[PDB]
């Protein structure tokens, strides 16, 4: 195939460019890349994906957040999506259970 | 500085030269090889006393209707038998055996040509040819298995056209008409293990073809050394030194002075010059200079056919004595020079199918 | 000249100190070739090396041809024969470039640029060493006016002492930091509302949204309320606290920390009375002396608004025949022209209907569901319920340049089994990117081509044309240059925008020419984004090479592509 | 296809298909010929 989701460099550059900001703590900063390196990775495009991809991202690096300790970050985080629609309290509720 | 033209030979074919190649992966007292790519046809010879050169085995390419434009000594550990690869125009790279008498090491891929060829100062199985589609490809020509390709989709933007290896070959500068200055550090740590696996592969292990890798994000790159092409670039131990058509040569070290080389980020920026061993009468770009084997005495051609010399020292471009050796014989276009594995003989090549030895006064 | 001589021995302090200094690391790096170059020269010690052989003749090709090295010296020439070197074959010239498979949007004179401050501070030296011609002399030398008067200015510049720096000015650590200040509920979400874009659900997206945050209205008591004595302290167990709790729609020695008080102000933001699961969230309490903190916060700050609304439609009064009036009205007075292909842009009405004004309507283009006209807006798509597939001329969104949306087109099941590739639709693929497999090599027709690996059919989804967003100012400057070279990797994707496909993109991007194809290009719109896809415009077997109509000028097209490849039967 | 004519139904022009043949076996034939017609 020589195709998939997403190619390696790409996941280089946005890291790349994620640090050049200076507005961002690096408990943030780190936050995102492993959301978003999710996200191309999966490429989810819809909003039921959107819940799904929440718990999923959980499952998959909820030890890697205990790692890092940048739980409180990703809580917000969360709520951000919530008050873009996109989660809903019952799925905040899944990330405090599969965090804990 | 002590120095004479002793000898000087014409080839008939009147074709333009290129890049010029002494033999110093050699053993002491072995005959003093010394290698040159033309157009179409290689030739070797031998320096030899009283200003006699012997002309060796040439060779010609019949077939391929192309200029040959960069050329590399190779050794072979198993057999013990030097070779030297060839490149030109078409982007392909031969390696003759003198002992086979031929190149039966086939290598293509580049996109349109190559403009250089230089192998790893430790390892004789590496080779970088840098090439005209912008392209920084490695090849493990013992495995016959290609390694890890630099450049990419944040690589030079422009064709480059000069590369160097480091002394003991860790990192790899490059430069080209896009006047950029990036550079990739071999030690790092994935490499060596694509450098291992790139010694460990069997095309019948499975169906799986070897997974060369890519690079796209140097060490450091700047612009600000040339408003003009760059052509001429080398490491002087953990100095960079840097030649464009606009008549001056720089040695320059990343950011600060204090600033370690091997210490410097990718998002390093800063710049401290220092070298001003300037020239003229060589505005154009394509002209290559030699070095010393011991990294002591630097001398450089030009077109006007005079000579620009000047040692490694404690002889700094604070005052940049130089030493303008001429011939009045020479004053086409000297192409190239080439040192042997000493500071006795200098071979200088013409354009115009000529070339002129010159021997050590000491 | 004593003040040019001031001035130049105060730049020589550092000239000639850097003289000291390059000697130094000139030897250093001397002594480090002397180490490495011998080291080398031990190991080439080792490496025993086979002497040369000279060339000796070859019976079988006497008929070879020989070289005389002309000698310039009096040296006699020499002949050795030539030798014909080994044959290779050679492939198509291409370009480096990188794989993309989505899109995205993007000297060598003076030195420092700027008039060195450390002269400045040499000259403030000027300054300290200080009666009138003292000003003038400082004021002579340095562009500045150093007299006793602007001795105070440049003093007042030297003041500044230190930089805020590129951070945070407010002291913001991220929250799971000990750091963390009591920020208030909106400071905090502003890095995140900042740096987010939805449009891709992507911090800092690639392919794009700045001017308002989640600023739309919500329902708020959507929440069930079971308020129970179910936190063993909480706003229940005590009739007093509960009563209270109720009312309001003294904390313990269990003090607040500043990031747990921040947190704190975000929590209320989000449930405005569930104290319960805000003490869930925070482990750090019991659900007493949340809710206590919770009554100490909301007797500080002032109460959330809490508001829901209705709307007067309910159902019906929304015949999809009058969303059909409305874009026959935007057909009739602009998209009537259809050469004016408009990227989508969310139209913001926070308080304006979806009037004439609506930055989609004077675009000639439908709200999006990303657009603030609200879930009444009448020039919203209406939602794609072809039964069968959504995929044929039925099918209005096939009609349409908008594929159907995987929240509309539930009867193709745009939505059903997101992560399942093969659905019913058809009008879907490329959300999806269903791509099929393909295939490199030299075209019979100009260098290098794509062959594909698999038959289809009419009319059949293929890989996407990915690339780069690019203006179309720029593209006459990257095309001005492309013309140089008979170079052509522009594809004008609207009216607005060009995609390059020179140095990123996928592999499709090598197809050739013909004025004949087997496939055709065809814009397309999804999810806001305009985007172009290939379709075969006849049914294929397994290992056809591939073409499209490039549909440039005549002139062009002889210009670039003029191999046609074609005999004629008749 | 009935209608099918010959097999000349391909193209006006287009690149060259590279020739197989080399020029050093060329010379070693040719010499080999000439020292067989030398007998
Ligand atoms: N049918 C055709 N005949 C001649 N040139 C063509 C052509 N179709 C495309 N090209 C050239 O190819 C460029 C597109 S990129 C494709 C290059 C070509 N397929 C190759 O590998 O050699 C354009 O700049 C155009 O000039």
């Amino acid at each position: 195939s020589e195709d998939e989701k997403d190619p390696e460099w790409l996941r280089e550059k946005t890291i790349t460019q994620i640090e050049e900001f200076s507005d961002v703590n690096e408990g943030e900063k780190e936050v995102m890349k492993l959301w978003n390196l999710h996200v191309m990775k999966h490429g989810f495009i819809a909003d039921n994906q959107m819940n799904h991809a929440c718990m999923l991202f959980v499952e998959n690096y909820g030890q890697k957040i205990i790692k890092k300790n940048l739980c409180r970050n990703f809580m917000l985080h969360l709520v951000s999506m919530h008050d873009f629609n996109l989660i809903s309290i019952m799925s905040i509720d899944k990330a405090v259970t599969k965090l804990r | 500085y002590s120095f004479k033209c002793v000898n000087s030979l014409k080839e008939d074919h009147n074709q333009p030269l290129f890049g010029v190649q002494f033999n110093w992966h050699s053993k002491e007292g072995d005959p003093l090889v010394f290698a040159t790519v033309g157009s179409n046809r290689v030739t070797l010879y031998e320096c030899h006393s009283q200003g006699e050169i012997r002309l060796l085995q040439s060779y010609v390419d019949a077939d391929a209707d192309e200029n040959f434009y960069t050329c590399a000594w190779t050794y072979d550990s198993n057999t013990s038998h030097p070779l030297l690869a060839v490149a030109g125009s078409r982007g392909i790279i031969r390696i003759i055996n003198p002992i086979t008498m031929q190149c039966i090491k086939h290598y293509v891929g580049h996109g349109n040509a190559i403009n250089e060829l230089k192998f790893h100062p430790r390892d004789p199985n590496l080779l970088l040819s840098v090439s005209k589609d912008h392209a920084l490809r490695l090849w493990n020509i013992q495995t016959d298995t290609l390694v890890a390709i630099f450049g990419g989709v944040e690589g030079h933007r422009d064709e480059v056209l000069s590369a160097d290896y480091d002394l003991l070959g860790e990192k790899i500068m490059s430069c080209g008409m896009d006047h950029s200055l990036k550079l990739w550090r071999i030690n790092s740590k994935r490499m060596m293990n694509a450098i291992k696996e790139s010694y460990d592969y069997n095309p019948n292990k499975t169906n799986r073809p070897f997974i060369s890798q890519k690079i796209h994000f140097p060490d450091f790159s700047t612009r600000d050394i040339h408003r003009n092409y760059v052509d001429c670039v080398r490491w002087l131990g953990d100095l960079i030194l840097s030649k464009s058509c606009e008549n001056a040569i720089v040695c320059w070290k990343p950011g600060k002075m204090e600033d370690d080389i091997d210490k410097i980020k990718p998002s390093e920026s800063n710049v401290t010059i220092l070298g001003r061993f300037d020239y003229s009468q060589c505005d154009i770009w394509y002209m290559r200079f030699s070095m010393d084997f011991w990294q002591k005495m630097l001398a450089l051609g030009n077109q006007v056919g005079k000579l620009y010399v000047w040692d490694l020292e404690v002889e700094d471009p604070h005052k940049a004595k130089c030493t303008t050796l001429t011939h009045h014989k020479c004053g086409a276009a000297i192409r190239q020079t080439s040192f042997s594995r000493d500071s006795s003989i200098l071979i200088a090549v013409c354009d115009d199918a000529s070339i002129w030895r010159w021997d050590r006064l000491r | 000249k004593r003040v040019k001589s001031e001035y130049m021995r105060l730049r020589q302090l550092k000239r000639f100190r850097r003289a000291d200094e390059v000697k130094s690391m000139f030897s250093s790096n001397r002594q480090k070739i002397l180490e490495r170059t011998e080291i080398l020269n031990q190991e080439w010690k080792q490496r025993r090396i086979q002497p040369v052989h000279i060339l000796t003749s070859v019976s079988s090709l006497r008929g070879t041809r020989e070289c005389s090295v002309t000698s310039d010296l009096d040296f006699p020439t020499q002949v050795i024969p030539l030798k014909t070197l080994n044959a290779v074959a050679s492939v198509p010239i291409m370009y480096s470039w990188s794989p993309l498979q989505q899109n995205f949007m993007v000297h060598g004179d003076r030195e420092c640029g700027f008039i060195n401050d450390e002269i400045f501070v040499e000259l403030v030296n000027a300054l300290g060493q200080y009666s009138d011609k003292i000003f003038e002399a400082i004021s002579s030398m340095f562009p500045d006016k150093g007299t006793a008067e602007e001795l105070k200015e440049k003093y007042k510049e030297l003041t500044e002492q230190q930089l805020p720096g590129a951070l945070p000015p407010e002291c913001t650590p991220n929250i799971d930091g000990p750091n963390a200040k009591s920020v208030q509920r909106e400071q905090s979400l502003h890095s995140f509302h900042t740096l987010f874009c939805r449009r891709c659900f992507k911090y800092d997206c690639f392919l794009h949204f700045h001017a308002t945050p989640n600023t739309y209205k919500r329902k708020n008591t959507e929440t069930a309320l079971d308020n129970k004595p179910c936190g063993p302290q909480c706003y229940q167990h005590l009739e007093g606290a509960k009563e209270f709790a109720a009312a309001l729609t003294p904390p313990e020695n269990v003090e607040w920390s500043g990031a747990e008080a921040s947190m704190f102000r975000v929590l209320i933001g989000t449930y405005y009375d569930n104290f319960c699961a805000i003490a869930r969230l925070i482990g750090t309490k019991t659900c007493r002396q949340v809710y206590e903190f919770r009554v100490k916060e909301s007797s500080i700050i002032a109460p959330a608004p809490a508001e829901d609304v209705d709307t007067p439609p309910r159902k019906k009064k929304r015949k999809h025949r009058l969303w059909a009036a409305h874009c026959r009205k935007i057909q009739l007075k602009k998209d009537g022209s259809s050469n004016h292909v408009y990227n989508y842009q969310p139209c913001d009405h926070p308080r304006q209907p979806c009037d004439s004004s609506c930055p989609c309507v004077i675009a000639q283009n439908f709200c999006e569901k990303f657009c603030q006209c609200s879930s009444e807006c009448q020039n919203r798509f209406p939602g794609c319920r072809c039964k069968a597939q959504c995929n044929t001329k039925q099918c209005p969104c096939y009609l349409a340049v908008r594929e159907c949306d995987p929240d509309l087109c539930l009867t193709c099941g745009a939505a059903d089994h997101w992560d399942s590739k093969n659905v019913s639709c058809k009008n879907c693929s490329i959300q999806r990117g269903s791509k099929k497999h393909l295939l490199l090599a030299p075209s019979d027709v100009a260098g290098w081509g794509i062959f594909i690996k698999d038959p289809v059919q009419k009319n059949e989804f293929i890989s996407e044309y990915c690339g780069e967003i690019i203006s179309q100012d720029e593209a006459d400057r990257r095309g001005k240059v492309y013309d140089k070279y008979m170079c052509s990797f522009l594809f004008n994707l609207n009216n607005d925008f060009v995609v390059d496909a020179t140095r990123k993109g996928n592999k499709i991007r090598f197809a050739n020419h013909s004025v004949n194809p087997n496939c055709y290009a065809k814009v397309m719109m999804v999810n806001g984004d305009h985007r172009i896809g290939i379709f075969a415009k006849r049914a294929i077997q397994t290992g056809e090479e591939l073409f499209f109509d490039y549909r440039y000028s005549q002139a062009d097209a002889l210009k670039y592509v003029g191999i046609e490849r074609e005999m004629e039967i008749p | 296809n009935k209608r099918r004519k010959l097999k000349n139904k391909r193209r006006r022009s287009l690149p060259r298909p590279h020739d197989f043949f080399d020029a050093q076996t060329l010379d070693a034939i040719r010499h080999r010929a000439i020292c067989f017609n030398l007998s």
